[PDB]
This record gives structure tokens, C-alpha cells and sequence, in this order.
């Protein structure tokens, strides 16, 4: 399966040229594949404020999860690891409100950042109901009670 | 920068096509010959090597498939799993033996497995084919659609004049009554200057007389009610709601209450009274309506629905309800 | 603020600048097929072809959409967020819809609501025959003037473009100048021509309309003006009424007075705090507390004036 | 007292002149260099503070953060632009910032000053409170004898009718031996004739219903519920049934018949009232309420209802 | 083996005592002098250096405690935290400023803190003292308990004969009406041969005329309903339910429906009609009763309650309801 | 089984052996104060002093309690499990209560229900005047004999000791011998004097009364005999009735027929599957399906015979 | 606090003689103290089928938790770690049912074993609802769905 995925991603990246040098597919966690892409044209796949990265991460999920049964971790250069480090600050600030109060909330981050945040908050906080609720302004928040 | 966005669109399309390919291939392998048939409404497989096709004229036609490798159990289970995974569902012989899903071009699929079916070698599949061909309203007048009504020409005037002035109209009947084909024909009588917004799950409604329009579609995590909420922020003159099925019927009730006239919709019902009951029952499953008396729900629709056209099983109107 | 503001202003000008300069317009719509539709005040839709404009491309429309989203700390995409409600830089409302909610890959729907920002005196409404259709004409004008002076709860209802906010501004004359006013709005529309002691509240992001309603109860108002009722905050609005301050003004979409009450209860029902309250009790509660409902028809005239 | 000092100095520097004013009930700043004070007579008085360095945005923000810090809360121009807190002594403060306020330069501050005045009931008699009544002297006897003996009494009227003022004066007729528990949003009731009492206050995640429940477990002789607003009317109803004497409360209503209807409708919005008919509720209140005093906009009684 | 079990019981008693010691010490430090007072029903602290004691005769007596180190804020917060932790609760100046707990000998404590009280230096404490002294029914007859009833001797006969034959009796009044003292006095008229099972949260009921009896007590994770369920499996002739407070009132309704006669209970009410309303409202909070009309709940109790004795604030019966 | 059985049998004999050998008794009680109370069939409680018996110590009583608990794979302690419902070796019901539910450290409450294991013919009931109080006497006997022959749903109600199970056994004569019977019980009490084709089901541990009710529907019964209704399984019993097998027999604690219906609906209501069903609909459902209710008074006579 | 607890347990074990050799009190987890008791008379504190061990574990909690704020882990000889090992068999067997099906159940073990079982089942099974429900037979089961 890992072979078919990589064969299709290399396939695709030369039916429409990007300067793409690495496309690795590997097992990352139980049921999760790491898709790792780099090159000179890496920032062209990240896009204005990571919109293309987000598009790609959904599109890779919608292909790989229905066909191969795996969820996805996408990395383009060091984009995701930077986003995870940035998110880590606010996310420890939340965990310390939920331990000094018991109640907390942080605005849902962009794309799969929300789902990474969910697992991390769900891990500090058994036993507490970490879920994603939406407000009257249609703004999504991860809420802990 | 436009050239980079234009290029990335092609990456998106290639990745979308990649996702749909296993479903598109499994579909063609089993039902390709039948999906290519002209004038079809439904394709059914009953778990015994016969594919049943229902034509537009109401005739069921059987086809033997005992010779075809595609109708093996494992190939039918493969197809079912592709269908399931496409709408982020599962199908199995245990807790999920019933599936409602879609094919790539949006046609509805119903799949049933053992132990809900008779035995482990029985797989049930039902594919509904969307209403494609667009008929002018003249076709309905010429082919005897109104012939059962003892006030023929008065009823035709009422529908034309009611649609024109912005009355709330519902067209009901059973499956294959031609509800949608009929809604489309009467769109002729909406003034051409009106901004229409339609809400469907697949593209059926056609715009032949109107230039200012937007089509909205629900599916996945987008609900009909999400589209209706958006619709109200898009300055429509006319709202066409393809079909009422469940809780969005009460969202539709609130639209009627919001001072919006000129709504057009369909539902499954056997008469006008059954339409009101059906409306109230569908509304009941909604948040705002959980503590509302059924009788109040019914009277609320009766104060707001102007016309109901019911179509029998022979594609004729047998009831023209006017308020 | 201006790092986010400049991109949106230029993108707005590039695309809709010629249409936003148009006078006596109420709506600008784009349907994803090279035609900008303008709805005029007289109720006519006017189509403008923009196929010859380089400004209208898929990428430029998509850039504008993201700029519109970011300005209000929101996101828009073809994935989890294909529907957007936001604002232009000067505050006019924008509804944007993308694929897969639109018909295809290359279709972007844009709807811009043009506010009527002009403020008329109430004398102007009287002179144009606002109350002229009414059987209870003189009792309506007396109820508007005397009723709002003493302090009553009034709802102005009607459809889009009926001039509910405009009418609201006009009847504010009749709130005594000494009274402290608190308004709660999505966008700044209400003006204070007769009142010196006032505070404007605006909801967005983390702060909901209901948070503003709860806040206003601790800011000692004499009058509370809620811009519009839309959903669950109708239950919090009812609580504002139950703590019996001097009076309230608000707007709502409804076709009549009886539909207004149904509508108020319906909006309150969808609130979690109302999940085990009888629908009858919700209706009755509003019927107790609401003193006058003014329904404005599609021709900008009152065709029903409910007085408790 | 150290952590109770930088707030004191911050409050002193900004609102010192206004807080020392007699007979005041509210202090408001609307972000526009004008301090509005509401007097007990019901009038707002503006005070221009443009010529003061103390009302600078940097100074007002320091004050805001002190109030936040004092109650262990936060206030900023993002997730937390609205704050409910208290000044050092205990007066309630509401602070609203941008982006909830109109612009960059706007802070809203509202300070609620507790009442410490009580009018004697002899004031009401000589100001003609009972003069609209054909049964004036009987009505005076009835309210005095009724409150003394433990009758359930409701005082109703509109905003500015002096409901609370009147209900505080008739507290004179509650025997001084009675233990009294009051339930309020804001401190209005003043205890001048009773030494055995406890005040209960609701707000935030503490409801009026919570204080009512606590009140029943605190061995009261009399319960004074400041005001009836909504669903707690049902909890109030159960208190009227639990074998206590002489509950006092106020209500926004225009007559006794409106009061009972409003009582029944308020009770019906309680989750626990889901399965009760309106008719059972209204007849219940009618069986239990002994006296209803309705006061008009002239601050006079125009209906004296006796069961 | 009995000697090892006898020894381990002393280990259990020592560990129970260790748990109760901080509460027992904090209680003595603050309220020792007042808890030792004869004929007391309530002790109240209002957060201003005065301890209020309510005597059995209805008199409130104040005591200055400004001189006492024990009535410092921190010593009062220590006591409150001991009370809280004893019933596995928390008390704080934030989300839990209200506490209902108990002292070691089982007396009820109500504690209120800032911000529910007037300021941060105000702590409210109310201690209810259990009904201790047992009076014979002759005391009630001698001291004028029935004197307000215009059918004195007929009412006394009715209670005696009704209790004897197994009528369902409720005694109601307000706090300090002497409800419990009166229940105990009329236990004289239950035939001595009857097996009684009482259900309380603390020991108040005394058995002076009966030898075959079992006392059941609820608290913590044992509810009154758990005791009532157990009671029905213990072959009682008479069930004495100390007090009705909430949802167990509907468990009590089902007992009445199960063909069990001769139940005796108390509740807080101001008359017989208020008792029925109170019964229905308490029953409402129960699982089985969530979808039951209030009016049906009321009529159900009215069909099953034989006698209601209401006691006024001067410890006299003002209403003797007979069915 | 006999590793767990022997300790309990010897502990029972040591403590209550002299009392369990007594004839015509219905209950044995211990209240934690050296007195064994025996309830006789004639309704008299008899006290027996056991202070002189070494067998009665706190540790022996506590050993017996734990043996009683273990026999039914249950636990009893002074902590989370101070209340126990269990059985003696030969199946008689035992209720044990410990501190802190009893008054102190040294108080153990024990209640043992002595079954009336003797089986009377229905002729014996008729002869003793079981139906003699009834106004509708002859229609009752005909309904019992003919009604149960055709297949009807009957409930026998009354208090403890009224002989409901005994009466149930007697009316089983009138179920035709050809019919397949399935019984569902806590303890084995029902006997099969007239039927060769039958299966007994017993609930305990993981298997509830409701699991037995669901199982019986797939075991092709003609008659279902449910020992007793106690709680939530009344809703599952109603489902058994809805699937219209030939007939059912069951018992319940109720003071009348109308109380029986209230009681059935009350038990069904406390079921999770019935949480949004009107109490009226529950009652009505039972009123539809129950054909006769026999109430037995405290003197073992029918004082009400409800016929639908 | 650790000092006062040990001072009281040694105190008590010689006001009523047991051959008690070690009485250690130490921090075990966040908010949990290990109380470790051994000696020749150690089986006399475990009691017939661990009834005394269960009594002691509740009684130590009811004293130490309200007084010092700590939860407790009681060990007498090797009793508890034997019970945990025996419980581990069944418990790995339950999680294999809940992974091959999604739904599972095991009878609630004696005393604090239930609570040890809860945390371990709550740990494999984020994100799933582990709770303790009671039977119509009044039998307690830990249920996962």
C-alpha cells in the first residue's frame, strides 16, 4: 500500500511539475501514515497561510483513509513541526487554566492542528470531556469540562 | 500567482479523482451496462443473480448475471465497502449490515447484508437514478396530467398564477411520481427577474428561464439546514428546496414564518392531509420542535402552505389542494 | 489591524469598487459566471457583465474570500468551512459560499448587503404614510410616542430591505434624552442623535450576542436596543425582559405579530437552557412582556400594529 | 492588606471624588471623558474629566487589570474583553473593552453602589402612599397586622414605582425576634430592626434558586426574596408550601390579576414545572398569597388586594 | 478466630476515630459551649461575632464571641473544610460557596461563603440539633396540642384508632413544629406485636413499646430509597419513614401502591393541601415520575393518604385531615 | 460448587438450624440483640432468646453473612456493600444489612423468607372459599378455568405471605397439558404437575430477568410464567405480551387492580427504553393486554377479580 | 504529613498488638500515598479472602484523604501485587474483546481493584466511555462502549 501511494504522488508531481525531491510514505503511529514531501517548490505546496497544506492534508486523507484504511500526517519541509511548536505554547497555557479552574477553552486551530490539539488535550485530561463546540458566532472552540 | 493557483487546482482534481477511482471502477464492473441504459429510475440486485431495472414508464426488467464474475460475493462486498468508505461509513455482517450511501455521480445506494437479509450469500443493492430529462409544462398539459381534476383549466390557471405571485407550493407523491420533473416545469411561471436559490443534494433542478441564481448542495458535514441558513443571507426572491426528508422541515417552517413567500418544495405523501402530517412528523425530530404539540405543528403548516399538488402512481394529479 | 486591513480593501476595490460606489443600491451578488448582479432600492436586479475584467478570476475571487475571512478571524476553504458570513472593511455584510456547496470547482457565490446608512426623523415616516394603511392609525402613533416615552418593549418586524433598523432609529427620538442607552449589534448601524449617555456593544469571535445581553444587565441601562434576534439569544433576550428595565427595542424577521411570537419561542427553544420548557410557556412569556409589535411590509409601510 | 492596596490606590486615583458622593447608586464611564453618576432620586449627572491625566487609556487599563487580578480573572482586548469584578471594599464593577466597545479608545466601566438607606413607614403614610384607597386606615392596619402575624405578601409595580423602598419599610412590622434571610442580586435591603439575619446573593453560576434552597436549610423565620424574575417563581411556590411564615417579595406587574398570571407563567418556565398545568399553578398562588400591594408611577398604592 | 475478628474491630474503631478527630476538635473549638446547652434546636453564626442559639421554646438567644480566637476567619474556614471533606464535598469562595454537610454526631450543617454572603469576611453557619427528648402522648393531651380543634376528643380517638388499624398517616408542619417528637408519641398506638422498620439519616425515633424492630440509616452512597428497597425485603408490619425531602417520595408512593398499609412519615408543609402539592413536587424529581402529570401525582396521593396532622408554629394541631 | 456450599450450610445450621426446622413458619428475623424472631403462618411473631448461645457472636454472624454473599458470587461489607440480598443453600431468600446502615458497629440485621413449598390443587382453593367474598364469584371461576384454557394474560397480586405463587401453581391445571411452558424465576418454586414439555429459566449474576424474558421469545413457548415483577423488567414483560404468545402468568405486589396497572407502568417507566414514553401510554398498553387480575387479601382470599 | 500518618499507624499497631515489622508511608503517584505494611502477623490484616485488607484500604482512605488530601495505595506483604497480576489476565482479555468488537464488560473486582481496573481500562480506551454500571441483579460491572 505504501508503494502504491508513493507511486501515485511521484506520478502526479511530474504530470504537473513541482520541484519535488523527497516523497516518503511511512508508518507513523498505529493506523497513521506519515507523508513527507520536500524540495525547492515546497512553499508552493504550503500556500498563502498554509491553505494549500490544509487542502493537501484533507485530500490525502479522503484518498488514503477510504482506500487503504489509514489516517494521515502530512509534512512539507518543517511547516507542521513549526505549527505544532507554536500551538504547544497556548496549549500548555490552557492545560494550566483547566488545572487551576477545571474549565477551559481554546479556539480550534487550522486543519489537522485541531485534531492534534484534541488528542493532546484528551491525554492530559482523562478524566474530562474534551470536545469541539461551536458558538453563536459560528466560531469553533475546543472545550474542556 | 494566478498561475500557481491554476496549477494547484490540477493537483486538487488529481487527488479527488484518485479518491473516487476505486468506487468508479467497482461501480462500472458491476453496474456499468445498466447505468448506461436510457430512461432508468432504479437498479436493484436481490442476492440471486438477477439485476432488476426499473424504467421511467414503470416497467421492471430482469437481467441474468449468473455468468458474470462481478456478481461474486467478494466482488459485491468490495463494492459495498467502497460505497461505505466513500461516505465515511462502515458496512459489515454484525452491527452495520444496513448502509445508505452514494455513487460518484451522486446517485443514492442502499445496501443490506446478512443477518438482515435472508442468508450469508444474499446481498441487497438498490440504486436510485436522479431525475435527468427536463420537460416543459406544455408536456404535462398535453399528456393528461390534469385530466382527473373536474376543474381542469381552473387548476392550471391557479398553479400558473399562484407560482407567479409567490405562493408557497408543495408537490407531493410517491417515488417515481415525477415530483421533481414537475417542479422544474412550473419554474417557467416564476417571473424571470427573480433571484432563485435552490437547495439539493445532487444537481437535478435546471435553470432555463432564469439568469440570477445559485445552486446549493448538502452532503457530509453540510446539512440542508446549513444551506437554508446560508440561503437567507444571500438575498433570494425564491427558495426552491429540492425535497423535505427530516428535521429540516422545521427549518423550512421557520423560513415560512420569517416573512418569506414563494417557496417551492417536494415531499413523499399520498395526499394533502398526509403531506401536513408528514411535515409535522419530520419537523418533530428537530431541536426547536421537541416540546411542540403535534397538533400545533400541523395547524402551523396549514396556515402557511398555499397549494399542494399530489401526483398518483400513473403520473397524474389526483388532488389539487388550494388554501 | 491595518496589516490585515489593507489586503482586503484593495481586493474589494479591485473586484466590487465600481458597484460599491453605486447609489441607492441594497445588494451586490456574484454567482460564479462573470455577472455582477446589483439589487436597486426600487427592487430591480441589474446585471453587469465582468467577463472582460482581468480582476475577475478564480484566484482573485479566492484571494478576496480569504481576506474577507481573515479580517474577522475566520477561515474559508473547500473543506470544512465552505460557507462564510463576514464583513467588508467598512462593515457591510458578506456571505461567501464555495465548492462543494456550490455546483462546481470554479463557482464562487458572493452576496454583499448594502446598509441604508441614512437617518430619517420620525416626522418623515408620518408624512410618507407609514401608518396610513392602519385601521388603528392614531392609536399606533400615540402608542409609539407615549408608549416609548414611558418605557415599553417593542419589536419591529418585517423582511429584508423593509427598513426595520431605519424605523428603529426614528422612534429613538421618543426615548427621553435623560435615559442611559445600551445597544447590542453585529455592525454599527444605530445612531445617537438625542442621547449623550450611551454605550455601544459589539459581538464577535469569543463574545456572543448572549454575552452582550448578560453584560448589559450589569451596566445599569434604562434602555436596551438589541439590533436583531436570530437564534438562541432570544432566550437570553427574554431574561433581559424579565429583569424589567425601563424598555427594549429590537428587530426580527416575521410576517405578522402572531408569527413574531411563534418565531421568538422557536428561537428560544433551540437554546439548551430551554430544552425542557413547554413551547406554550415560551410563547406566553413573550406575550406577557412584549407591548407593541410593528410589522413593516415589502413596500416599507406598516400593515399591522399590535398593541398589547 | 498588601494585595488589597494597589487596587485601593487605583480606585482612589480615578473614582475618588465620585465614590465619596452621598445618596448615589451608580457610577458609569463610557470611554468619552464623561463620568455619569446616578443619584437616588433617579437622575443622571455628567462630570467632565477631560482635564485629568488620571483618565488616560494607560491608567484606565491599569485599573481594569487590578480589578481582574483582584478576583483572579483576566481582561484583555481578545478572548476576555468583558469583566465582572469588585472594588476593594466590595462594590460590583463591570468593565468592557475593545473589540466589544465601539473603537480603539473606548473603555466602559460601571460601578454599583449598595444601598444603606431605609425609609421609615411613617414617611409613606405622610407622603400619601395610602391616599388613593377608599379603605385607607383598614389597609394600613392590614399591612401592619399582616406582616406581624406572618402573611405572604407581594409588592408589585413598574420600574421606579419604589417597590423595594416600600418593602424595606414594612420590614418594621416583622417582630424583632425573627431570624430573617434575604435573597438578592444587589444589596438593597438594610436591616435596622433585626440583629439575627443572613444575606444571600446570586450571580454567575449561583442562581436565585440555589439561594432559595440554601435558605430553607438555614432555619429562617422570614424569607425576603428581593425580586421575582422567572423560573425561580416555582422554587418560590414550593417555599410557600414548605410550612414557613410570611414570605415577602417584589414583582413587575400592573395589578393583582396580572401578578397571578405572571407568577404562573414564570413558574411554567421552570424545568420541574414541565408536567404541571397553568391552571394548577395559578390556583396554587391564589390559595397562598394573602396580600398584593400594587404601586403606580406616582409611587402610590392604587390596588390593595386581600385574599 | 472470633478473637482475631474481635481484635480487628478495635483496629476499625481506632481508624474511624482518627478520621473524625479533626472534625470533632474543630467543632468543640468553635461550638463546644453551645452544643452542650440544654433544650436547643439550632445554632447560627452570621459572620459578625455573634452566635445565635434557638431554644425548644422558640426563643433566640445571642452570644458575643468577639473575644474568642476560634471565630477568626481562618479557624472558621478550617472548620468549614473539615465539614466539607467529611461528606466528600468541597467548599470554596468560587464555584462551591454553599455546603450542606454533617457534624460527627450527625447534626446537619449549612455553610455559606463569599461571594454568596455579603463580603469576604462573612461566613454563615447553621447547625440543626436532632429531636432528642421523647414525650408520651399524654403530654400532648395535657399541654393543649388538640385544643384548637372544635372536635377535640373525636380527633384524638381518630388518631389512636387509625394508627392501631394501620392507616397511612402523615404529620406535617414547619421546622420546629415538633413533627418527630409527635410521631414518636403516637407510636404508642401501634400494636406491640408489630414488626417496625424505621428509615432515617440519624437516630431520632425511639422504641419504647416495641421489641421487634430494625433501624435503617442512609448517608453517603446509601440513599433513603436504598433503605426503603431493603425494608420491603425485611418483612415489616409497619414502616416509619422519618422524613420526606425529595425523590424518595415517589418510592414511598409505590410502597403505598404495593398493598402496604400502616406507613408513618413526616414532611414540611403548611396544611394538608400543601402536603399533597409538596408530595407531588418531591415525587416529580424521580425517574419513574418524569413523564407523569402533576395532577395525576396529586390524585394518587389523595387516594392513599388516610390522615394528615398539621402542626402550627406554636406546636398545636390546626388541621386534622381525615380522608 | 461444594467448596463454597459446605461453609454456608454449616454456618446456617449453627445459627438458624433450630428455627429452620420449625413447621408452619414464614419468616425468621434477627435484629442484632440476641433475639431470633419467628413469624408463624397464623401471623404471630415469636421471640426466642439466643444470648446463651455461643453460636451468636459478631464474628460468627459476620462469617455467615460473607458465606451467604459468596454463595451467590456477591460481596458484603461495612463499606460499599452493607446491604445484601442473597439465598441460603436450599434457596430461601436472605436479606442482610450491616453498619453503617444499621444503628451501630455491633448490629447485624438478618431476614430469612421461608417459602411455602406445598402444592395445593385448585379444587382445594374453591372448597376453602377463595372466591366466596366475590360478587362476580361464578364468572371468576369460569374465567380462571376457561380463560386460562384458551390462553389469557393473568396477574395474581397481593402482599407478602398472601400465597400468590401457591395460587399460581393451582391455576396451572387449566393450561392444557399439550402446551410448552417456560418459567422465569429467582428461585425454583413453580412445579410442573400437568406438563411434560417445559423449560425452567433462572436469572442471576450477569443474566437478568430481562435476559430470560428476551430468551424465552426465541424458545417457542405456548405459555410464559414469570415468577414476579419487581422493576425495569416490567417493560420487557410488556414486550413479551406484545409478541402475542398464547398466554402468560405473573405475580406482583399491589393492593388492587387499578394499583396493579399504576404499578406496572411505574416499573416500566424506570426503564431507560421508556424514558420518553407518556405514563398514560404505558398504563393503556397494559390495560390492552392484561385479561384478568386476581387480588388476594391478607387472609388469603380473593377480594377483587378484575376481568377485562 | 507522611510523618504524622506513620506516627499514628505505629501508635495504633502497639495499642493493639500485631507482629508488625514495617510501616512505610511514601509518595507513590501524584496525589497518592503508598502505605506498606509487613510482618509475621501480615495475613491477619489481609483476613479471610482479603476482607480486612479491603476494610483497611477504605478506612485509610477515609482518614488520609479528608485529612491530608491524599488518595492511598495499600500493600500488605505481596497481597495487592498478586491481585493486580491475577486481574491483569482477565483485563488484557477484556480489552481484546473491546478491540475486536467495540463493546466490553468485566465484573467489578473487590475494593480498590475496581478503581485500579477503571484507570487501566480508561487508559487503553481513550476515546471510549469506561464507567461502572449496575445490573437488575444489583451486580456491578465495568462497562466500555
Amino acid at each position: 500500500k505504501l508503494h502504491e501511494i508513493k507511486q501515485e504522488l511521484k506520478d502526479l508531481f511530474s504530470h504537473l511539475p513541482y520541484k519535488i525531491n523527497k516523497v516518503e510514505v511511512s508508518l507513523y503511529e498505529p493506523g497513521v501514515l506519515l507523508i513527507d514531501i520536500d524540495g525547492e517548490d515546497s512553499a508552493l505546496l504550503i500556500g498563502e497561510k498554509g491553505y494549500r497544506y490544509k487542502a493537501l492534508s484533507y485530500l490525502l486523507f479522503n484518498w488514503i483513509h477510504p482506500t487503504y484504511g489509514y489516517s494521515i500526517r502530512l509534512e512539507i519541509s518543517t511547516f507542521l513541526q513549526n505549527q505544532e511548536k507554536v500551538m504547544d505554547t497556548q496549549l500548555q497555557s490552557v492545560i494550566m487554566t483547566v488545572h487551576e479552574v477545571g474549565k477551559g477553552q481554546m479556539k480550534a486551530p487550522d486543519g489537522v492542528l485541531t485534531y492534534i490539539a484534541l488528542k493532546k488535550l484528551r491525554k492530559a485530561f482523562p478524566n474530562k470531556y474534551v470536545s469541539i463546540k461551536t458558538n453563536l458566532n459560528d466560531e469553533k472552540y475546543i472545550v474542556i469540562n | 500567482l494566478s498561475a500557481e493557483d491554476k496549477k494547484f487546482l490540477e493537483v486538487e482534481r488529481a487527488l479527488k479523482e484518485a479518491a473516487l477511482n476505486p468506487l468508479r471502477h467497482a461501480t462500472e464492473e458491476l453496474f456499468g451496462d445498466f447505468l448506461k441504459m436510457e430512461n432508468i429510475t432504479e437498479i436493484c440486485y436481490n442476492g440471486n443473480k438477477v439485476v432488476w431495472v426499473l424504467k421511467n414508464n414503470g416497467e421492471w426488467q430482469p437481467f441474468d448475471v449468473r455468468d458474470r464474475k462481478a456478481f461474486s460475493l467478494s466482488r459485491l462486498m468490495h463494492f459495498a465497502r467502497c460505497c461505505a468508505s466513500f461516505k465515511k461509513k462502515t458496512i459489515d455482517n454484525y452491527e452495520n449490515p444496513i448502509l445508505s450511501s452514494n455513487l460518484a455521480n451522486g446517485e443514492r445506494v442502499q445496501i443490506v447484508l446478512s443477518p438482515v437479509t435472508v442468508n450469508d450469500e444474499t446481498i441487497s443493492i438498490s440504486i436510485r437514478i436522479p431525475s435527468k430529462t427536463t420537460y416543459p409544462h406544455s408536456f404535462f398539459e398535453e399528456q393528461g396530467f390534469y385530466n382527473l381534476l373536474d376543474n381542469k383549466e381552473q387548476a392550471i390557471s391557479a398553479i400558473k398564477d399562484g407560482i407567479a405571485i409567490g405562493k408557497n407550493v408543495i408537490v407531493c407523491g410517491g417515488t417515481g411520481s415525477g415530483k421533481t420533473t414537475y417542479i422544474k416545469s412550473i419554474m417557467e411561471f416564476i417571473p424571470k427577474e427573480e433571484r432563485i436559490i435552490s437547495i439539493e443534494d445532487t444537481e437535478e433542478i435546471v435553470f432555463k428561464h432564469h439568469k440570477n441564481y445559485t445552486q446549493l448542495f448538502f452532503g457530509g458535514n453540510i446539512t440542508s439546514a446549513d444551506c437554508l441558513k446560508s440561503c437567507l443571507r444571500m438575498r433570494p426572491d425564491r427558495i426552491i428546496l429540492g425535497e423535505l426528508r427530516s428535521s429540516e422541515a422545521y427549518d423550512f417552517y421557520n423560513v415560512l414564518c420569517s416573512g418569506h413567500k414563494g417557496t417551492l418544495t417536494t415531499l413523499h405523501a399520498g395526499s394533502s392531509e398526509e403531506a401536513f402530517i408528514r411535515l409535522a412528523n419530520m419537523s418533530s425530530s428537530n431541536s426547536a420542535a421537541r416540546n411542540i404539540k403535534f397538533e400545533s405543528l400541523i395547524e402551523g403548516f396549514k396556515d402557511l402552505i398555499d397549494m399542494i399538488v399530489h401526483i398518483n402512481h400513473h403520473k397524474q394529479c389526483d388532488e389539487f389542494y388550494i388554501k
